[PDB]
RNA sequence: GCCCCGGUAAACGGCGGCCGUAACUAUAACGGUCCUAAGGUAGCGAAAUUCCUUGUCGGGUAAGUUCCGACCUGCACGAAU
RNA sequence: UCGGGAGAAGGCACGCUGAUUAGCUCGCCUGAUCAGUCGAAGAUACCAGCUGGCUGCAACUGUUUAUUAAAAACACAGCAC
RNA sequence: UUCGGGGCGCUUACCACUUUGUGAUUCAUGACUGGGGUGAAGUCGUAACAAGGUAACCGUAGGGGAACCUGCGGUUGGAUCA
RNA sequence: CAUAACGUCGCAAGACCAAAGAGGUUUUCUUGCCAUCGGAUGUGCCCAGAUGGGAUUAGCUAGUAGGUGGGGUAACGGCUCACCUAGGCGACGAUCCCUAGCUGGUCUGAGAGGAUGACCAGCCACACUGGAACUGAGACACGGUCCAGACUCCUACGGGAGGCAGCAGUGGGGAAUAUUGCACAAUGGGCGCAAGCCUGAUGCAGCCAUGCCGCGUGUAUGAAGAAGGCCUUCGGGUUGUAAAGUACUUUCGCGGGGAGGAAGGGAGCGACGAGCUCAUUGACGUUACCCGCGAAGUAGCACCGGCUAACUCCGUGCCAGCAGCCGCGGUAAUACGGAGGGUGCAAGCGUUAAUCGGAAUUACUGGGCGUAAAGCGCACGCAGGCGGUUUGUUAAGUCAGAUGUGAAAUCCCCGGGCUCAACCUGGGAACUGCAUCUGAUACUGGCAAGCUUGAGUCUCGUAGAGGGGGGUAGAAUUCCAGGUGUAGCGGUGAAAUGCGUAGAGAUCUGGAGGAAUACCGGUGGCGAAGGCGGCCCCCUGGACGAAGACUGACGCUCAGGUGCGAAAGCGUGGGGAGCAAACAGGAUUAGAUACCCUGGUAGUCCACGCCGUAAACGAUGUCGACUUGGAGGUUGUGUCUCGUGGCUUCCGGAGCUAACG
């Protein structure tokens, strides 16, 4: 985080599809950011699903993958760009997700 | 030598090990002064001043079945670095089984001794 | 003296074909299998010694068949030739 | 190879005139000081290096086609047989 | 102006910032290049462990994906009932 | 231009130099002026000590250090100038580079200490960017001035006006931080004799759970026990007195009342003086608070595998996903998703980021180094650190008494005030360090005197492969010469290559050369280490014992420095029997660019020059004192079947070590 910020906004550079280690086996979602801390690090995407393009654009949580070593932080859902998980019923804290009717 | 009150409180350590009935230290006034607090407390049976020409102080030790009467010595303020106490800093040696003889201006004491005076001092040795 | 034998290279030199492996493909790299003994170990390349060639990648420049660096199967590199 | 490279580079001054100081035995010898003053320009004529970096070749001085080539060509101490 | 002189003005020495030459340092970018870390089942051989099925170690030298191998010399903190 | 209270300047006990009124209840006061001394307060300057990180920042400096004179200033000073001298500074770190306003305090911690210095208070430094000076008690001065630069706006372009890092606010930035609000009456400040004027200083309200504290969403009653959901051995159990329902109170809201926080100017008495008396006037608010009336009237969020307190069913199925660490999921998952239930907390609840100890893991209090990380390879030696016994002076260190300082606040204790508390008030207690005065002086230090049991020396003896130079034998290998000779020799796991009837191998004799030193040798000895071993001579170091004769503590260690320091390979010259990297071939093998066999270069050997390293290992530096003995050996002495001194081994008391030792 640089600065010791607790978050960091930053630019999508390409968002692609990474494989677990030895013991897992999936396709997670993780995308290369353009922070402007001025370094360029991979983060993880949470959710089910996401809309996450080439210019989307998202803040930094912070939050290592054990699956995948590198990516040592999170994307927080429900700022800029990404929208928040569709359909969570659930810890909509995370993911942000507003509260349905 | 290089801290003689330690040579002297060594050669005593030492002397009870084997249980000998007398040991020699050469003489010194402040030696004597320390050797008096040892054998009021009752850890020696007293001393004398001994030989031919040079001055020693004769000190006859004495034991007991079970434990020895003077269990543990060790002198706490060194050349290297002096040690002083204030009069509420003389710390109290196994309770009061156990004294500390201190060096003041009222003169050479034990804790009780010194800390009825009201005085503190540099900490010779604890015993 | 020669035939014959042997020492000497501060005389002329030589160093292939195949298979497996591996790579997204082709090559080089390593071992072997065969032919004729070996098949280039220690060292060195598109070099004033490479044709194809302004070879390929790239730096540099608005643009350089020039230059520099690398790769390099170097038409016919190499130890007092 | 501390000998050097180096008058590297770069910058300033450098006229005349008056009155003086210092070095010396002295010079019609030399080095300076203060003040005044003229021109666009004072070493006002005359003599007199352009400089820095990269690369190739041969080590260097030297030698060589007297009448077209001095060159990376020859020679060289050293090394070796 | 009581002429004694003063003020204006003029000229001159000194002066941020900038320019030129050289030197030191930091930063961004960068050909080409060196090795490294990490990633279930690619590969060549097989070095070590293992007294285990050819002793180890060491200085030095060369090589090799590597631990390490090999060469020369040394040590034993060298094996074994003969 | 006058007077001199005085003050200034020379010498010594002389001469020079000053200053505006006005108003009135106007012969009396009021305001003000000039000169001097003092008071009050605020400052300029100097000095001791203290004040972060890096030496991959070490030699630095010419006004640079000092002197004389001068200039300059309110004043000292190279501060500046002329002349003279040549010094000044540095490993107690200058110079250079980097960083950050500093402090009282704040947070934390048992303390020490660490981190920080945001609110408030003190100081310092900055207002378009940079520089500068003037005027003044003071600003080198935000709404003063001058010059350079960019930008914005105005413009009949000729030329002008500005600078929100002031308040509010706008746009841009960011995860994120507010009313371009009300008001001066109160408190305080500037000016004025006063009246009075100015005062977004401040006092308040607004916005935001950002924090803290207080309060409400109800109280009592209510089934062996509804319905519903859930579980079931379907007998039943659970959610539950929980809801419904009954009674009661009744936050909001409505009506009325309505605050503290504030006297003079003026007028009357008195001389419109002192003093006394009397009268007029308020933001937040019509809010707080009081009284009356009065309806039950929002709750959520996180978590339930273990640490962590709190469980089942279903779905999914190493798929989807979870995850701080250990891990979980491949068809029975309390750790995935939902549901019922449960735990925690409550308008709050979670999440993310940041700070603290545990770490005795830099250990001063609190640590270690033979093998786990760790003695520098040795010697010499500078600075520095440390230093034996007795006496005297000083008394700097150290210790003691008194006194000054140590701002406020804060912290701690007690009491008190707002209904409690937060908050606030009063009092009380502790305080290192530093200055001053006085005193003691045992210990350290300093000065002076003195002493041998340390160390060194002398005399007489002793053992040793200690070191350097030169000179000296025998065995064996190879080659050469002579003699004599057979058919094989050689080599291997087995063989082959190879050599052989112009003759080697084997054998005898003679000669030459290089290198090494077969028993003794040892489990031994010497040297500082590496290393070093036939004998003789010369040169030279260390060391031990006796006699106790001489000097007399002159010591120990030691950053830097200096010197020494195996092997390897390297440079030049020489030499080269044997051996032997690289390497030439023959074998072995799946392959052998190894081991085995045949050749073979550098090198190995000598002279000179080079390096500085190593399991340079007892992987445990030197000196002194203390702590059972037994046994073997080297050397001196002694009353010598043993005592004693030094040296070299082994076994072992106590003790030490994780174990080995």
């Amino acid at each position: 985080a640089l600065e010791a910020c607790p978050q960091k906004r930053g630019v999508c550079t390409r968002v692609y599809t990474t494989t677990p280690k030895k013991p897992n086996s999936a396709l997670r979602k993780v995308c290369r950011v353009r922070l402007t801390n001025g370094f360029e690090v991979t983060s993880y995407i949470g959710g089910e699903g996401h809309n996450l393009q080439e210019h989307s654009v998202i803040l930094i949580r912070g939050g290592r993958v054990k699956d995948l070593p590198g990516v040592r932080y999170h994307t927080v859902r429900g700022a800029l760009d990404c929208s928040g998980v569709k359909d969570r019923k659930q810890a909509r804290s995370k993911y942000g997700v507003k509260r349905p009717k | 030598m290089q801290d003689p009150i330690a040579d002297m409180l060594t050669r005593i350590r030492n002397g009870q090990a084997a249980n000998k009935a007398a040991v020699t230290m050469p003489s010194s006034k402040l030696k004597v002064a320390i050797a008096n607090v040892l054998k009021e407390e009752g850890f020696i049976e007293d001393f004398k001043v001994e030989g031919d020409t040079k001055p020693e102080l004769e000190l006859t030790l004495k034991y007991f079945q079970g434990k020895a009467v003077v269990e543990s010595i060790q002198r706490v303020s060194r050349p290297g670095l002096r040690i002083y106490k204030r009069k509420d800093e003389l710390p109290k040696v196994m309770a009061g089984l156990g004294i500390a003889v201190v060096s003041t201006s009222k003169g050479v004491m034990t804790d009780r001794a010194a800390r009825q005076a009201g005085l503190g001092g540099e900490i010779i040795c604890y015993v």
